[PDB]
DNA sequence: CCCTGGAGAATCCCGGTGCCGAGGCCGCTCAATTGGTCGTAGACAGCTCTAGCACCGCTTAAACGCACGTACGCGC
DNA sequence: CGCGTACGTGCGTTTAAGCGGTGCTAGAGCTGTCTACGACCAATTGAGCGGCCTCGGCACCGGGATTCTCCAGGG
């Protein structure tokens, strides 16, 4: 039937790399999806928000590192950048 | 012959651990149900809700009086009580801004 | 449909305390739990009826209640 | 042309990077998206995703379970204070409270 | 340069609904950020509104929803009749 | 002879209608704008501030304080007291989600 | 720059619980407000650098404390 | 009146059923991927000039401190 | 209802907040410049998801038990 997007499968994936040993029930995959579906539009309005105060039309890396930054507290957010910033360089690389 | 006749508050307590560490619905389904139907008459006439829909108003009504009768419970110790009372949830809403 | 209020009833509410953590409940806090639940109630459903009015739609749905929900900086997870 | 190799496979990542790139052009934020604000997106999800799912194994461990289930998730977040107050203002279905008992509440 | 505001608009309006008052620019910064907010809102949920629906368009009736989500109570069928009032003497 | 010597309460009330009608700054300038140098020095050593900036920064802050001391007030009340407490502080933060 | 958290002075913190309707003020509330005060800064004050340093900026705007401000659902009138 | 032994009942650990939701597999198809091509936003370089930073008089209302007692937090 | 202390009230004294002034430069707009970058267009292609097969983790049902809790007896 219809195709509707989804994170379904990304997290299972998510988990069993770092634990291969236990599962997820529908009801809290359902979960995770809204979660991920949730910060998905808070970092991505907020990057549109700071685009839009810097007179900007275009959202780079720097608008989603300062995103994480203003919505992630403390420890949570730097792993993130760290995180985050490691990708960059391996996808440019 | 005696009664076990247990004091006031104990089970009160082994119902309180009981129900934290579940995650069974607490309202029951056609009683949240007919009170939707009943409220959202008042707006719109004819109106239908889907199964999955009071689902989500239900756990969330939940979790808002669960919370706010956690906050209800916290002003009764800081007002040196263990009883909650009505004047306590007026004041947990306020606070709230609610 | 009338005196849909008294549906929830008193060990509901106890129930719901009891899940709070509350120590002990007062015969009055049953009759102010459920006006706090119809006020509350009532601006939820009332904002997901203009979500459903919006689409065109006669039966409110799941994600217009979790939008109405998350309007309020309530947002739910699960639906 | 050449093989048609995933970007996630190339920044190491599980999420899809296409899909947050076409879910930023088609979700009215911005006129352009650069390349790079996906592949952060997709680090910062993945990440998020990864912490919380670590905790609630952690959580399912503790009660004995090998599937994870919403308690285990709510527990998970609350647990965790930087979790706690990232999503403050969220509410779990089927996951209810953190099962806390107040001081002066015990006999 | 030339910098965006909504003082002189107000100005009009004030003078209307009452001309024996005036009012200042530290007042008048206020009501710019108060229209300015207020816009940012309703014009946030009609982007959003329109996102739910997968439209790809803002119409009256995305205003119209956006004021009854965000305006509680008897003041959102004023806005709801004075937008109605305006789109019917628009054409 | 004595002086007047007001009643515990009396000057209070007086403050408390003379500071509700009046939209005058209760903090001073320069010590609010020294803390918001040093708070911004753990994140940035080379910041600057505006003068508006440190302005909005005193307005939201003397708000956000009369707000909390509202709800911090009426939590004495509740508990049978009119002197406010840091442990009622404590419960308006937790109440509000602040911790 | 050291100390400055004694610069909200008693009589400071006196004239905002006076603004409250606060009728009593207690001698062990200033070290509390300094501390609720320093915490709400810290987060205000440094949203606001990570909005001055995206700005490619190195002076703080109050344009750029009124979105720290906005984020966080307190949004001010008159910057 | 407080300390300690025994037993009633809600709760916790454990063996057996199984079943229905979770895990795994097959297409395959539609959205993710590859290459090119421009309009164009953006990084970079030089000017500047308007507002913030640092120090200085001063004076004066704001603030620290001490003496006293009565409204009030707290114990019972 | 009783105790007491600790916070309201009041000025002495001090001390820095603020007004006004001057000088400097830190740097944000402003204007060119030139340059890679992403939306869009052909062209394509490969695993996500609907669906189907399988299977096993914990709900259910009891069975048993440690095990924590209250009532009664003794000093």
């Amino acid at each position: 039937k219809t195709r509707k997007e989804s994170y379904a499968i990304y997290v299972y994936k998510v988990l069993k790399q770092v634990h291969p040993d236990t599962g997820i029930s529908s009801k809290a995959m359902s979960i995770m999806n809204s979660f991920v579906n949730d910060v998905f539009e808070r970092i991505a309005g907020e990057a549109s928000r700071l685009a839009h105060y810097n007179k900007r039309s275009t959202i780079t890396s720097r608008e989603i590192q300062t995103a994480v930054r203003l919505l992630l507290p403390g420890e949570l957010a730097k792993h993130a950048v760290s995180e985050g910033t490691k990708a960059v360089t391996k996808y440019t690389s | 012959k005696k009664p076990h006749r247990y004091r006031p508050g104990t089970v009160a307590l082994r119902e309180i651990r009981r129900y934290q560490k579940s995650t069974e619905l607490l309202i029951r389904k056609l009683p949240f149900q007919r009170l939707v139907r009943e409220i959202a008459q008042d707006f719109k006439t004819d109106l239908r809700f889907q199964s999955s829909a009071v689902m989500a108003l239900q756990e969330a009504s939940e979790a808002y009086l669960v919370a706010l009768f956690e906050d209800t419970n916290l002003a009764a110790i800081h007002a040196k009580r263990v009883t909650i009372m009505p004047k306590d949830i007026q004041l947990a809403r306020r606070i709230r801004g609610e | 449909l009338r005196d849909n209020i008294q549906g929830i009833t008193k060990p509901a509410i106890r129930r719901l305390a009891r899940r709070g953590g509350v120590k002990r409940i007062s015969g009055l806090i049953y009759e102010e739990t459920r006006g706090v639940l119809k006020v509350f109630l009532e601006n939820v459903i009332r904002d997901a009826v203009t979500y459903t009015e919006h689409a065109k739609r006669k039966t409110v749905t799941a994600m217009d209640v979790v939008y109405a929900l998350k309007r309020q900086g309530r947002t739910l997870y699960g639906f | 042309r050449a093989k048609a190799k995933t970007r996630s496979s190339r920044a190491g990542l599980q999420f899809p990077v296409g899909r947050v790139h076409r879910l930023l052009r088609k979700g009215n934020y911005a006129e352009r998206v650069g390349a790079g604000a996906p592949v952060y997106l997709a680090a910062v999800l993945e990440y998020l995703t990864a912490e919380i799912l670590e905790l609630a194994g952690n959580a399912a461990r503790d009660n004995k379970k090998t599937r994870i289930i919403p308690r285990h998730l709510q527990l998970a977040v609350r647990n965790d204070e930087e979790l706690n107050k990232l999503l403050g203002r969220v509410t779990i279905a089927q996951g209810g409270v953190l099962p806390n008992i107040q001081s002066v509440l015990l006999p």
